[PDB]
């Protein structure tokens, strides 16, 4: 060669994996119509119309979705919303007053008819109402009198979050500050750890929904090929196994009861709500979702099931215990919070050698998000009777670590830790931190041989 | 042709060193205004409650991210200007290549190897590189400064 | 599932031993030891890794399917019972005694 | 004379744009430093509470407001960068005039209309003509490189 | 030698203008990026709680001092590129030196006052000897521009 | 009862404060302006003759 | 300095819950409480 000098090159393409805090996209039919409050959407810029996206060729990048930071920053982000959106509305501190529950006419009481004397707007009335309450929204004292109390009044802050907001799962992007970039994986079938193939640069991600749910996992992303299954480790039994479906099955859900509202004013600027009757048939809440669909579906599962086990047989199981949360079906349906018991869901054994399904379920409405320090929200009864229908595009399982004869290997439904339902999304991406700035050698100096 | 038409944001990032040496502009732009075009120009929509009851989470969530980008981009154009060349996207040193860097030829240096895959390779030498150039900088600042008073 | 051998495992002071262990599918070792009063004291994290208050002389050393643990210049606190530990599972275990 | 006394920030909004080309530094400065000159100066006005009770309601106006400037102000550095010249005020280029954007000639272009008027005029172009000097830059960016080659 | 080792930020304080001739580059960095390259580094600590509870008390202290530090800058880098010299550290100009501002000669102001010292005895004069660089430019700007009609 | 106790939250608004009306200017950001018209009589909408910064 | 520095004082609050206004006792110093009218038994 020659002489050689350093010289120096703004504008290269190097970047190094990296941890910032992103930003969200809105959508413009989204924030056009008022939908009054919804989340903290509203904070956010509108996405490009443009869903711009440049593919990177000859590059092979490592993913694991496992440590990914965009998941620890979605649950951190989703919790601050609420705390603050809930922030001032009103709270249902003195409504810890002794609730005389006689029920009403899975027949154990659910629904129960109570009074209580709470004082006005006005401390000169102490006014005696009566309420409607859930067995669950609920909690006896003593002997089991004619008494109860709130679910967790005396232990906990219970906060009625106002009717007027809402809890539409409107789709996110996170979009990428500048000197950064968010890699996607391309490819059909994704492991979730290792290296990928077809990747690209994008702005923003896909739209994720934000959708909380505790078994399944509902109207996320398909499969693009065929189905898959994506743990950290298999042997590591304590450790989520997730499943994305190739075909969405569609799930039927309501509350069939016509409610009435009915404002009870603590005030002085404020109302407490709840349904003041029932109009017509006092029915139970379910979940359609047809057994062929499903355990069609549950067929495409144990296949590749099996190959991160031995062909060994597999069988499915209700889960072992937890909260009502992890232990049923939990979501929200137009406004209600359900909590479907999916014992039939989960029960069967798939080896080598009609009607449809009625899934029962229980209102709650005093619940605690994310178990939080003595914080909890009542969810106000929506007004009428509601029917929601979700897809159902995934789940959650948990392996029996103790491996037996017959056994052979149990999964049952998991989701205590919520990190999961933003993997399960956010697989498909990475964040880096670009670096511009880069020297090398090139025979030339810096034109000083003369002054 | 081929460096005379469309590429796209960090499109070299697997071709050779002097392939990329082309596409600078392309990642030499955005690195700053790549978000502040778009901010400004996507957050003028008709919506006439930008910072409505006041700041909020996403409000931090930008300006601290805002304020990142800046400084992240002032400081590899306070790199350019303390080694006396914000031309950008490429400048000659008087500071030599020590081979101890690296002892490979020119042929393959920008003919086999990328960008990302060489900065690596260079990554520990860096630091004591980019001080070279800023002592290659004041020893040419006294030379002028010399000459200065004299004429 | 985990084959941790041998069994009789008595000696002096003045001496050294090596308790190895044996498994079918890969995973992450560990080790403890048992004392009087005392439960089981973890000495491994990963198999080459050590735990807290851990000498040089507890060598971790094979890359195979027999995986062992060396603890070199003996002493009167190194009395109790060791077992191997992967994911669930656990080892035969072995007690030595004065 | 004219030229060398005083005009004031956009004196020249209404002269014609061969006129408005001697006073450029008057609205070429103050796109930044206008205010933290007088901020940072006004500011220290005997107070002792400045950020009194953290930030407030005029906290953000501010600070969303300043931080805007700046990447506003560093949004057309970076264009003057990514053009090969940020010598500011004035600069040619190798991309020659499409009389596509304006078919007129020079001796009424810069003593009849005014920048405010021409910019008008060729504000539909503009997008296709900052597009081109991006490629005049990187047509000349890797010819200079295969020079770096070989010499 | 000593032109060419080690000095350290701000160490000619009490060194002649003629030394600190020198260690510019030393306090001409480091203006900024001074601490968005320690803040940075030193903020990426395993933590994993930045910007937790969102923002605090020392949230503010930082953005409205990271925010001043920036325009801070960029004001000594508008007045570069007004007075339409960017190289830094060193730059001549037309504007002569107005012995009203200091009748003194050229040996003793290199060789014996120091910069703190001497930006005192000038400090009057500064605000009018800035302004005749600007309209140095301008009358440079206006005879550019005339040559650029008729070629 | 107190004009709007039951249905408001009043709040007694401290007397250490005042609400005198302190006249204000609207000083605009960088790279930005305020334009004025400098006319004695004029509509209101409609173009400006006498116009500064 | 035995003029009652730590005191034993009982009185009755309402718990978390409106329903029960618990007779409570609690200890206290003499600098951290104040006593009322006559020196009764009340601080
Ligand atoms: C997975 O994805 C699936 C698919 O997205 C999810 O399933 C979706 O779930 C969401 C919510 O969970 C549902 O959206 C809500 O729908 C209800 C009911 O739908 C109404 O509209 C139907 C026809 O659509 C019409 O309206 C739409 C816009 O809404 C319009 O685009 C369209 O062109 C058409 O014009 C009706 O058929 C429907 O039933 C009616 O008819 C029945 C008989 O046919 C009768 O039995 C019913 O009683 C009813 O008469 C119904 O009218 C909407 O109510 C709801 O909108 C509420 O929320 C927004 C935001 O706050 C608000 O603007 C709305 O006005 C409304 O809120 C007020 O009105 C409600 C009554 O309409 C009332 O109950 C509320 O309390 C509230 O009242 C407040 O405001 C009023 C004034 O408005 C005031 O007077 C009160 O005092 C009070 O303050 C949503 O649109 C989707 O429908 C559903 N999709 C499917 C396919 O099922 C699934 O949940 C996902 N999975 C998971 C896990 O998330
Ligand atoms: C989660 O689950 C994971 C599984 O899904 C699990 O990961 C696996 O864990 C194991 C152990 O912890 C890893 O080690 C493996 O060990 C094999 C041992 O085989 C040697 O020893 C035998 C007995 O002594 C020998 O019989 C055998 O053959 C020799 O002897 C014969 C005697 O007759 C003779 O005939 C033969 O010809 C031969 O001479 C052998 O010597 C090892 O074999 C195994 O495979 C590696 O080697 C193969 C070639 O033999 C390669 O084809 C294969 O790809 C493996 O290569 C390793 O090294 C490559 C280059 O560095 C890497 O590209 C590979 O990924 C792999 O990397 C390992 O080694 C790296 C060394 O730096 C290390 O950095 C890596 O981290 C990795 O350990 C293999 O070494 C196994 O690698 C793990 N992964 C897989 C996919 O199995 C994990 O533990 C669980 N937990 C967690 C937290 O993840
Ligand atoms: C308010 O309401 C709450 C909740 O409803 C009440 O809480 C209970 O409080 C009492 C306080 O004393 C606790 O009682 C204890 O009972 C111990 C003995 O219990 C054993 O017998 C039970 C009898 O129930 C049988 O009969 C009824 C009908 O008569 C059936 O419905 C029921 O299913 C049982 O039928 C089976 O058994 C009979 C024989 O008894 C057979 O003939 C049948 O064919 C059936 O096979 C029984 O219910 C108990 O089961 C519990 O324990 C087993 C393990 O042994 C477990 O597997 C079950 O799941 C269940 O938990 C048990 O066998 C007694 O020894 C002790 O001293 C104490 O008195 C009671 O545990 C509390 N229950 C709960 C759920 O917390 C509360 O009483 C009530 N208060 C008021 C004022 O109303
Ligand atoms: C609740 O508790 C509080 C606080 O403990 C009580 O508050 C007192 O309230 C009463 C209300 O009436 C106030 O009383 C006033 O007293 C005026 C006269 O006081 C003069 O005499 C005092 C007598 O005390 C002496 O005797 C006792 C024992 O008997 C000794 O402990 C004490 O030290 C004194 O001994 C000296 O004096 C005697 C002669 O009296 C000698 O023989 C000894 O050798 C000692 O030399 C005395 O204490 C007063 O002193 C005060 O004033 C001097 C200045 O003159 C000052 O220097 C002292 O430091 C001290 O402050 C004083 O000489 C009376 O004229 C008036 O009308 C009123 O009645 C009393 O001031 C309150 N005390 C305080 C501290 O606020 C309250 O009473 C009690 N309530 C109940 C219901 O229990
Ligand atoms: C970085 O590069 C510089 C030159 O740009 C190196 O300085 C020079 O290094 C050589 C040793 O390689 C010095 O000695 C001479 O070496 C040759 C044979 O190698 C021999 O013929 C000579 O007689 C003499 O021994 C040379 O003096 C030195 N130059 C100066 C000005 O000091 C430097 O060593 C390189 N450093 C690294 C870390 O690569
Ligand atoms: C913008 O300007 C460029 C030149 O700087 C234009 O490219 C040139 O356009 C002409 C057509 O006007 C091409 O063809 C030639 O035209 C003349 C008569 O007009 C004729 O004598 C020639 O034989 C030939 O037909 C010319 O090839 C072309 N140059 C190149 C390098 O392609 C361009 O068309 C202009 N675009 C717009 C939108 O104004
Ligand atoms: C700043 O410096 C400028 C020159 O760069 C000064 O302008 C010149 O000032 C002299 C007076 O000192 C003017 O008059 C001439 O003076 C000499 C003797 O001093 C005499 O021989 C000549 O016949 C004439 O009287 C000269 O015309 C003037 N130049 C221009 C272009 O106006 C300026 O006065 C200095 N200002 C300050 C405040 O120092
Ligand atoms: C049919 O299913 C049986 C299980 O019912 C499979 O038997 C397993 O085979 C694997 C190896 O392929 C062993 O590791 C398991 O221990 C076996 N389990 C049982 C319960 O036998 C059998 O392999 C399957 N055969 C085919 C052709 O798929
Ligand atoms: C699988 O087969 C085994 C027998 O091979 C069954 O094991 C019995 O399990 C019960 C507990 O439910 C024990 O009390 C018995 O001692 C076990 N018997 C034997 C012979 O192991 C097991 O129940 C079978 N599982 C299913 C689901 O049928
Ligand atoms: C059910 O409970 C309600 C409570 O008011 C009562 O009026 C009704 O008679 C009960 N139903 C029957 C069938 O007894
Ligand atoms: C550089 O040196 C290493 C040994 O340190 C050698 O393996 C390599 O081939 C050398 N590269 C060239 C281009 O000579
Ligand atoms: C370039 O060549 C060197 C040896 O000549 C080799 O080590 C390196 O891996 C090559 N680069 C690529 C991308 O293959
Ligand atoms: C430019 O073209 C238009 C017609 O498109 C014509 O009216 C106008 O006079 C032309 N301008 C000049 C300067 O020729
Ligand atoms: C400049 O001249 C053109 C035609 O030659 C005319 O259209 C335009 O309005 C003139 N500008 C002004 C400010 O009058
Ligand atoms: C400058 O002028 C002052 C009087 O105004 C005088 O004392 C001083 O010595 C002069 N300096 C030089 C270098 O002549
Ligand atoms: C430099 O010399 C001048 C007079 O020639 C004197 O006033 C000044 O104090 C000297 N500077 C120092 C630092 O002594």
């Amino acid at each position: 060669v020659e002489k050689l000098w350093v010289t120096v090159y703004y504008g290269v393409p190097v970047w190094k994996e990296a941890t910032t805090t992103l930003f969200c996209a809105s959508d413009a039919k989204a924030y056009d119509t008022e939908v009054h409050n919804v989340w903290a959407t509203h904070a956010c810029v509108p996405t490009d119309p443009n869903p711009q996206e440049v593919v990177l060729e000859n590059v092979t990048e490592h993913f694991n979705m496992w440590k990914n930071n965009m998941v620890e920053q979605m649950q951190e982000d989703i919790i601050s919303l609420w705390d603050q959106s809930l922030k001032p509305c009103v709270k249902l501190t003195p409504l810890c007053v002794t609730l005389n529950c006689k029920d009403v006419n899975m027949e154990r009481g659910e629904i129960k008819n109570c009074s209580f004397n709470i004082t006005t707007s006005i401390r000169d009335k102490v006014q005696k109402e009566y309420a409607l309450f859930y067995k669950l929204d609920v909690v006896p004292i003593d002997n089991n009198n004619t008494s109860y109390r709130l679910i967790s009044c005396d232990t906990s802050v219970i906060t009625q979050a106002c009717p007027k907001i809402s809890f539409e799962p409107i789709p996110i992007h996170y979009c990428a500050p500048a000197g950064f970039a968010i890699l996607k994986c391309n490819d059909k079938t994704f492991n979730g750890k290792g290296p990928c193939k077809n990747v690209s640069t994008v702005q923003c991600t896909h739209g994720i929904r934000p959708v909380v749910s505790t078994q399944l996992l509902l109207n996320g992303s398909l499969a693009e090929e065929e189905v898959v299954i994506r743990s950290d480790n298999f042997t590591n039994n304590a450790k989520t196994i997730i499943v994305q479906l190739k075909e969405s099955v569609e799930i039927n859900c309501t509350r069939p009861n016509n409610n009435t509202r009915k404002s009870i004013h603590i005030g002085p600027g404020r109302a407490f709500y709840t349904t003041g009757e029932i109009i017509g048939d006092i029915r139970q809440a379910h979940c359609n979702i047809s057994r062929a669909k499903w355990n069609d579906t549950l067929k495409q599962i144990v296949i590749k099931l099996r190959e991160q086990f031995e062909n060994k047989t597999i069988v499915f199981n209700h889960s072992s215990g937890g909260d009502p949360e992890i232990v049923m079906h939990s979501f929200n349906c137009g406004g209600e919070f359900f909590y479907c018991n999916s014992t039939q869901l989960f029960n069967s054994t798939w080896n080598n050698n009609g009607n449809t399904i009625t899934l029962p379920c229980r209102i709650k409405q005093i619940i605690n998000m994310w178990q939080e320090i003595g914080k909890a929200m009542y969810a106000p009864p929506i007004r009428g009777q509601i029917r929601c229908s979700s897809n159902i595009t995934g789940l959650l399982l948990t392996r029996d670590g103790c491996i037996n004869e017959n056994g052979t290997e149990i999964f049952r439904p998991g989701g205590g830790d919520m990190r999961d339902n933003w993997r399960s999304e956010l697989y498909k991406y990475k964040v880096v931190k670009i670096e511009p700035l880069g020297v090398a050698p090139t025979k030339c100096k810096r034109r000083v041989v003369g002054r | 042709g081929i460096g005379a038409v469309f590429l796209g944001f960090l499109g070299a990032a697997g071709s050779t060193m002097g392939a990329a040496s082309m596409t600078l502009t392309v990642q030499a732009r955005l690195l700053l205004s790549g978000i502040v075009q778009q901010q400004n120009n996507l957050l003028r929509a008709p919506e006439a409650q930008e910072r409505m009851l006041q700041l909020t989470v996403w409000g931090i969530k930008q300006l601290q991210a805002r304020v990142l980008a800046v400084e992240r981009y002032l400081g590899d154009q306070q790199l350019l200007g303390i080694w006396g060349c914000s031309g950008k996207l490429i400048c000659c040193t008087a500071v030599p290549w020590n081979a101890s860097w690296s002892n490979k030829s020119l042929d393959r240096i920008w003919n086999n190897m990328t960008w990302m895959e060489w900065e690596r390779e260079i990554d520990n030498y860096t630091s004591e590189i980019y001080t070279l150039i800023e002592e290659s900088q004041n020893q040419q600042e006294k030379n002028e400064q010399e000459l200065l008073e004299l004429d | 599932v985990l084959t941790q051998s041998p069994g009789t495992l008595s000696l002096s002071p003045g001496e050294t031993a090596i308790i190895s262990c044996r498994t079918s599918q890969y995973g992450s070792l560990a080790w403890y030891q048992q004392r009087p009063g005392q439960a089981p004291r973890l000495v491994i994290y990963s198999g080459s890794t050590r735990a807290a208050g851990i000498p040089d002389r507890f060598s971790g050393s094979r890359w195979g399917p027999d995986y062992n643990l060396t603890i070199s210049n003996l002493e009167s606190g190194d009395f109790g019972v060791y077992y191997c530990q992967q994911y669930e599972f656990f080892g035969q275990g072995t007690k030595v005694q004065v």
